[PDB]
């Protein structure tokens, strides 16, 4: 294609308005007398349905020679299994399902955030009407509760497995050395304490920054300008999923050792 | 003193871009140099390179998240 | 989000998903991989047995 | 002060383009020094370089986004 | 006059992230180069590098928690 | 207090140029070192060099354009 | 001024994370490189690394003490 | 105030000295080291050196011309 | 207007921890590199390492003395 | 207020000292190392070194000139 | 406003610790590495390291003395 | 407001300490390394070494000079 | 050990002032630093005469130490340039000895204590004491009769100017009209480099004098502040660092003078 692109001035004809998407919390999807249904819980359930559907479609046959969707499903699992075998020797089977789920779920959550209608389709609670518009299908990782939940389950998993593998040694570390692990030990303890905060905040901030980047680049020029940033975002969603999986597995490996 | 929160946000995001940006550059340069010298050890290297990049981005995202808390 | 009830609800949702997914395809795929590597090792052993 | 907005936008951009620039330069220098020896790895490291470059751009673009969030409210 | 606590929190977090980021960057670069040079000495290396990333991160966290005492309380 | 916008433009060009400039210097140094090490891959190095330069220039371009948006309406 | 007290603690802890963080980072990078080059010199390497880490963390300790004194009064 | 223009142009010129100055330093050091290693390709990299020099100078010029727009108003 | 000196106290510690400790780290790196290759030369080089560490610590002590002077009048 | 021009000139000279100073330091270190590695090409690299200095100091000179303009009119 | 003298003293002392501290660290690390790689040349290398340290410490003491003149003049 | 001349002098002298200090550090490290590699040329390089420091010193002196121009 | 750092006897504050003019009853008034410099010169002359009066083979005592110092200085100077190793030895050696003596005089007891004047008193719950001085009456400032000779700008400026003049005279001795060909030669870009080199050469003596005076004044001020902080046992490492730094700077001044002479020659 030629570089003499003249459609870059489409903001005059198509103005998306100011970046109204600035909410740092959840918005209720449907009014239910029980617990509220957030904009992220509904897309979490949608991702659950999609993951279950692909899992049952790729394992309905259990063909010896994987082909089509079965090979696609098996390749990423083989890659993750080889990765965790490289990281640790005998703890791959103990932690593989949890890390694989916590990778795939956040992968599909970040990939859903780039889908059209995330920042546009919504429900009145619309500027012409008297009800303020709230967006629909807010990415689950943008919600803080989901990130805190995965961080705290990772912390529980690593602490429980370290304690089980090391007996009473992992419970109190080696604070009785008094020569070296007397000031390094408390630093390691506070690092472990703030590790779930870092793990949750990384994903939350990355996804929030990505979505506000999409909104701002739509605000500036909504034609052919945010394409490289959209490519970067669909790349960085998978990148952040792999980061979360690799970091939680490596933290488990360094805690058990 | 209006607009002070904007200056705070700018300072936080700028420092979080300055620090972790140089950290990311150093990490990637060192890892690619090690791979170029020793391509056989690349599979063992890339995991730790991602770990370091994750830590740097964690600091930068700390800055950005505190900026978001300040703005709202 | 700050409320602990919604937090615990999302946590329980995640636990249910990891438990149903680990028993749906993770175990069959792990068993398929184990069967494949057992097939490779018995193929090598059976070539040795042929010799 | 009434003029703190634009300065903040500047402080969002200028402070946001210091570290990413140095990181980009260091990344490209490392990739070039790693392509001087064993250019048959020319794909892989450059791919990692791309990973690295994205991360640097990410930080930079964050500031730019914040700048716009200061530039127009 | 009145928004000084927000500026204090922002400065605390930014200055606590600007330094340890470069620290962990050079830690990872050195550890990677040592790993590539001598894979047989990896184990101690890993422990030592984690000890390193135990230190600097904590310092950053210190700044963060100081900001956590500045924004609230 | 009406001259703060000039200070904003100055900061946006200055701090937006101190980053990409050092990166460009490191890129050129690495490229020249690689040419000294391996001239036959030289052209390929040169290609990647421009790419790296472009990325830094991109930031510099940003560090110019928003500065005008600070200078003008 | 009503403020200018939280900013003091913020700046103190931030710069005390700037300095000792990069210092410990360079310490760990050099120590791990020396470990990779020389395995059996690990005892003196570890001892000197710990000495340097303590001497570098003394400044961070001073900064934290000064910040605590400012915050408490 | 009535002196913010002087501060703006001074900071702009100073940062234009900061960035391209370090860029020129790194470029010259790398080019000189590579030429001393291998003078046969020297002239070639010199061209690239000058090219890099020009790019760094361009950034300084940009800052300078912005200071020019601050010098006269 | 009144608490600025307290902020000054922070600076008199804060930046005072930036230069020395990083330099201290650099020193340690060189020192440990000197033991990565030449073990028996440690008695010659640890003295110079301590001299450099003491000089950087003297700069830090200058900062701490200034902090004490501006923290009590 | 009153000392805005003095602060402007001081900041400009300080930035033109921090940038070009490190630039010429890198230039001289690289040139000296290259000369030590190859005394036969010394003249050529020396000239190149001078050229680099004749650029870098020039930038600093520009800053000083700008400061003097702010000092005079 | 009121206590600008103490702020100036703290800033000057902090920057004089920032710069020459890194300079001394680089000098000592380079000297120790060269002595480790050349144990028969330190008889003048140590003296050259000391005079470079003297230059950097002279700059640091320039900062300290100007800060003292601000605080007591 | 108080006298901004004190702040100006402090900033000028401090930055003149920062810049030429690191420049002198890099110069001395490079000269020491080169002398340790090839002592037979040391005089030549040490001459050049001093030249470099001179320029850096001048820059620092320049700051001090303008600092005096702000002092009185 | 950790319980003997009593602060009941400490300075009320830190006296940081410029050069103090003495009384000067007769004509040509002198300063407090001039008398210290004269005393240091007298002591140096006495030591040199003691070394010279007993000169023979197998030296021992103060003569042996003087010979060892002279041999080390000669070796250091010949390591740079052997052309003027003996010709330029005099001024550099004398400057180094005078600087070392002036730096050592600053650590002697009575510096800032004797005032020429042309526990209960200490404040409780304070880091510093508030004990009044003997010369606190009549609104005096307790002018220090004893002070470091290098802590005055006049002596340092004179030494730097004399060293620069000696270097210029030695360069102009046998170098032809090379200063014009080296500075602003109007040969491409070499003119700017020559102008910068000339500016650096002009500013070098001012830089050296400022460095020496600032180092001496900052050492004295740091010692005073450390004494005001804790009465005893705290400033031992700082005092040792200052003692090492005095000799380091005394040698560095002579080394820099010799290096400047060599660079002007070459």
């Amino acid at each position: 294609v030629g570089a003499l692109i003249i459609s870059i001035a489409s903001r005059f004809f198509l103005y998306t308005g100011p970046p109204h998407v600035e909410v740092a919390a959840e918005v209720i999807f449907d009014g239910i007398p029980g617990f509220p249904i957030t904009n992220s819980f509904v897309v979490a359930i949608i991702i659950d349905i999609f993951v279950i559907a692909l899992a049952v479609a790729a394992t309905r046959n259990l063909q010896m020679v994987p082909r089509g969707l079965q090979n696609v499903m098996e390749f990423i699992l083989e890659s993750l299994y080889n990765l965790f075998r490289n990281i640790n020797a005998k703890y791959v089977a103990t932690a593989f399902p949890l890390v694989a789920t916590i990778f795939l779920f956040v992968l599909f959550g970040n990939w859903f955030g780039l889908l059209p209608g995330v920042g546009s389709i919504g429900v009145c609670h619309c500027a012409a009407q008297g009800k303020k518009l709230v967006p629909l299908f807010r990415a689950p990782a943008a919600d803080l509760n989901f990130t805190f939940a995965i961080a705290v389950i990772s912390f529980v998993f690593i602490e429980y497995w370290g304690f089980r593998a090391l007996g009473p040694g992992y419970l109190k570390k080696f604070f009785n050395t008094n020569g070296i692990m007397s000031f390094v030990g408390i630093i390691e303890f506070i690092s472990e304490l703030v590790k779930p905060f870092a793990l949750a905040f990384r994903l939350f901030g990355n996804i929030f920054a990505g979505e506000v980047l999409l909104v701002v680049m739509a605000f500036l020029v909504p034609l052919l300008l945010p394409l490289p940033f959209y490519g970067f975002e669909v790349f960085v969603g998978f990148i952040q999923a792999l980061i979360f999986a690799l970091l939680t597995y490596a933290f488990l490996n360094i805690a058990v050792t | 003193m209006e607009g002070l929160n904007l200056v705070a946000t700018a300072l936080a995001v700028g420092l979080g871009a300055i620090g972790p940006g140089v950290g990311i550059g150093i990490i990637v340069s060192g890892a690619v140099q090690a791979i170029g010298r020793n391509p056989e050890i690349e599979n063992r290297v890339v995991t730790y390179m991602f770990i370091g990049i994750a830590f740097t981005e964690a600091l930068a995202i700390f800055g950005l998240v505190i900026a978001f808390l300040i703005g709202f | 989000g700050i409320n602990p009830t919604l937090f615990i609800a999302q946590l329980i949702n995640f636990l249910l998903l990891i438990f149903i997914l680990r028993a749906l395809l993770y175990r069959p795929v792990m068993n398929l991989l184990n069967e494949r590597t057992r097939r490779i090792e018995e193929s090598v052993r059976d070539a040795e047995k042929v010799r």
